[PDB]
């Protein structure tokens, strides 16, 4: 029983953000590992919920730097797929295995749940500091691939952190995110705006807004 | 009497504990009913027979091997190291001059199994197998000395420690001169050169030069250094190449293109 | 039928940072043996600190696991300020699978400790309509990770609470949140909560802030 060795498969799910925007491309990636010089040839076969499709896209062989070869094919996905739980299978097949190798991807199951976002202002003890934090909590929401983002006058916020989801008592899941900015530009009174994707929301977002005010 | 030499069955210089290896005292003049001197680190081993049989490898056994029989000199010693370990990187000697084939083994402790194996040369892993494999480099050069070793899947992914090989070189790249004078009157005598010289005390290896331009030949393989036309008109002008090789043409190098203006 | 390599795999795991912090707590090192054969069980443990051996190790007894292996595990009290001036502790596992003895060390995770940040932030006007409530602890600017932050209330632990794991700030040092879930009735009564923080780099190892409707 020598069937051991041969390349290895991963298959990867889409960016949550690419998802819930009509706009964006969502894809599954499927990487082959662990290909060698003397077997280089490497076939895929794709089926969305069990029919075979013919539209995606492989990238040419490339050398890893442990002299292995790397290949990956690309599989876009209509939206709604994935939004309705249909499964991605990626089937390998390369001389040095002894079968096909197939990985099954697909949405994680259970009822969505609207995500709550509320926005909380720094605490007073931090206004003593240059820098404050606007803070973003994103809770009871269900699955957990969500996109958060912050803007303010339509131009994004490029210093913000958030947390990875983190599975709450009730089965939904919970985030934060964390806005530093300067004291200034909160004490000047601009807005500061939390936009938060996910597929139970109404047209997959929301946003809050939160900015000084006595 | 030229010197006694030591070859190792299996020849890997690294062996684990408890393993199983025969040292072979070569004497090119075949002695018959004759004694053999062994010797570990200078001491003298209590065995005489033409070949020593280690049947279960210890620390005891690690160190400088050398032997003699009869009028011989004494060995150039072998280095046998005893490991203990997952993994063993198996070289098939730890010093070459380039052209001189060197093998290699990614050996399992007890023999047992592990795929998808790694080499690799001073951090990067240069060859991969599915299956478990020597490894031979045929034309060896300076770029193939470093540190050695392997990693291979077994229950889990194990890794060898590091064993170092050095491919000595034997000439450098044979420059070629230039002998006053680019540009010249042609009427004018030539003397061209190509300049390597051996790094290495080999004391009956002769060099084999030759001599292009563009691609089409002058003089092939001689043993002479110098090429001479008798006095230069320029048809013999322009690209001017040299080769410098052994007499078994494994070891080969350039040149850079002469400027000659005759 | 030639078998796969490998024996018995060892994993050496750091002392809660509560226990290394709090001089009443034991702190502990311990050394996980798995894959421990049923034909060659016996395996044999030597703890040295900061290369210095030491004995008051004690091993736990064997316990087998649905794969049909033993699984030893061996617990080395170490001393507070030993572990948090960062010696190292190494375990070193003999067993006859084995072709030499398997040598693990760990330390305090090095780089210069930061100070943590704490702020309690009320929850949001929007959340005052739900039957429960969200109260939230930041903690920020800190450095290692290694931190404990609990929840308390007129001196009773409040347990229904979460917190993210740490996570690496644009500026190296780490932070996190923790949220205490309670009933809109008593936070709108007034009962006071207390975010309580433990880390190497405050004073005494420990801070508390304090979080209560305001008028
Ligand atoms: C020889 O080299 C190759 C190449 O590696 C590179 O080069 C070498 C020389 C080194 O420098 C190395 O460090 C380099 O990376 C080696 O190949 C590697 O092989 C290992 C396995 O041996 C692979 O390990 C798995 O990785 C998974 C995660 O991979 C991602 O994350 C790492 C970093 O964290 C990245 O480096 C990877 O590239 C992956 O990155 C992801 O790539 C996706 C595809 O592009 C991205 O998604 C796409 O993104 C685009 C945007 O560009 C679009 O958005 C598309 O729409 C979108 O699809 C994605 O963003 C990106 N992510 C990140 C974070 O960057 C691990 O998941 C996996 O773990 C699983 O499997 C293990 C079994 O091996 C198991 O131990 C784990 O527990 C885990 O098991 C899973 O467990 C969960 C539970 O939690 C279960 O639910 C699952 O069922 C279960 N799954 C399985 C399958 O069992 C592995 O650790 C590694 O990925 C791979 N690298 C590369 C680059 O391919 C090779 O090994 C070397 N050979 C030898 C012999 O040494
Ligand atoms: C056969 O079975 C056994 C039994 O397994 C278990 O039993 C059955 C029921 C199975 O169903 C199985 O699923 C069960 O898990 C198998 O044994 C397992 O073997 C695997 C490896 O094959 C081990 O995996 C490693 O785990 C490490 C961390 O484990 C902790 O977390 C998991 C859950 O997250 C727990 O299950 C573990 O038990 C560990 O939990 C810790 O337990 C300690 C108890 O001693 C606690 O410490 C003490 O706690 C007490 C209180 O009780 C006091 O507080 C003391 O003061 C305190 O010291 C500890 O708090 C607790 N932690 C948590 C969070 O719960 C991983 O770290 C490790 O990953 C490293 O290595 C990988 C490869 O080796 C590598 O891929 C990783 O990247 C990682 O490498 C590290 O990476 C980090 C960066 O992230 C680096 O900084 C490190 O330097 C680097 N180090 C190394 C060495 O690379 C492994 O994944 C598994 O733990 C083990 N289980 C048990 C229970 O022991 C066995 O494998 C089976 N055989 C086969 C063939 O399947
Ligand atoms: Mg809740």
């Amino acid at each position: 029983p020598e069937l051991l060795g041969g390349p290895s498969v991963f298959l990867f799910p889409p960016k949550p953000k690419d998802t819930l925007m009509i706009s964006r491309t969502p894809e599954v990636t499927c990487v082959v590992v662990d290909v060698s010089h003397e077997d280089p040839e490497v076939k895929f076969n794709w089926y969305v919920d069990g029919v075979e499709v013919h539209n995606a896209k492989t990238k040419p062989r490339e050398e890893q730097y442990n002299s292995t070869y790397r290949v990956v094919s690309v599989l876009t996905v209509l939206h709604q797929d994935w939004l309705n739980g249909k499964e991605y299978k990626c089937k390998v097949s390369n001389k040095a295995l002894p079968a096909p190798i197939e990985k099954t991807i697909s949405k994680a199951k259970g009822q969505p749940r609207e995500p709550q976002v509320y926005t909380l202002p720094p605490s007073r003890d931090e206004l003593t500091k240059n820098q404050v934090s606007l803070t973003c909590l994103v809770k009871g929401f269900y699955p957990s691939d969500i996109a958060v983002e912050w803007e303010s006058n339509g131009q994004p916020e490029n210093n913000y952190k958030t947390t990875p989801p983190v599975l709450d008592s009730d089965g939904s899941f919970f985030l934060y995110s964390k806005l530093t900015v300067d004291k200034s530009r909160w004490q000047q009174g601009n807005v500061f705006s939390c936009s938060v994707m996910h597929e139970a929301l109404h047209n997959h977002y929301t946003q809050k807004s939160l900015s000084l005010s006595p | 009497a030229p010197k006694a030499v030591i070859k190792l069955q299996p020849p890997w210089v690294s062996v684990f504990q408890e393993e199983s290896v025969t040292l072979h005292c070569e004497v090119p003049h075949l002695p018959g009913s004759s004694s053999t001197q062994w010797f570990l680190n200078g001491t003298a081993i209590q065995t005489s027979t033409p070949t020593y049989h280690i049947t279960s490898a210890s620390e005891d056994d690690s160190g400088e091997y050398r032997c003699q029989r009869g009028l011989s000199g004494r060995s150039d010693p072998i280095q046998l190291e005893v490991h203990r370990g997952w993994l063993l990187l198996q070289v098939s000697s730890r010093v070459l001059t380039e052209g001189e084939p060197l093998a290699l083994r990614c050996h399992a402790w007890k023999d047992k199994l592990v795929y998808n194996v790694l080499y690799y040369r001073n951090g990067k892993a240069f060859k991969f197998f599915h299956w478990n494999s020597n490894l031979t480099i045929l034309k060896t050069n300076m770029s193939h000395s470093g540190t050695y070793h392997c990693s291979g899947m077994g229950k889990r992914r194990y890794t060898s420690a590091g064993i170092s090989v050095t491919v000595k070189e034997l000439f450098p790249a044979p420059v070629l001169t230039a002998s006053v004078t680019s540009p010249l009157l042609e009427g004018t005598p030539v003397t061209l050169s190509c300049e390597t010289k051996l790094l290495l005390q080999r004391p009956g290896l002769q060099l084999y030069f030759s001599f292009y331009m563009g691609s089409k030949t002058l003089r092939g393989r001689d043993t002479s250094s110098e090429y001479q036309i008798l006095t230069a008109r320029r048809e013999d002008s322009g690209l001017y190449w040299c080769e410098a090789a052994t007499e078994d043409g494994n070891v080969l190098k350039r040149s850079p293109e002469l400027e000659l203006q005759v």
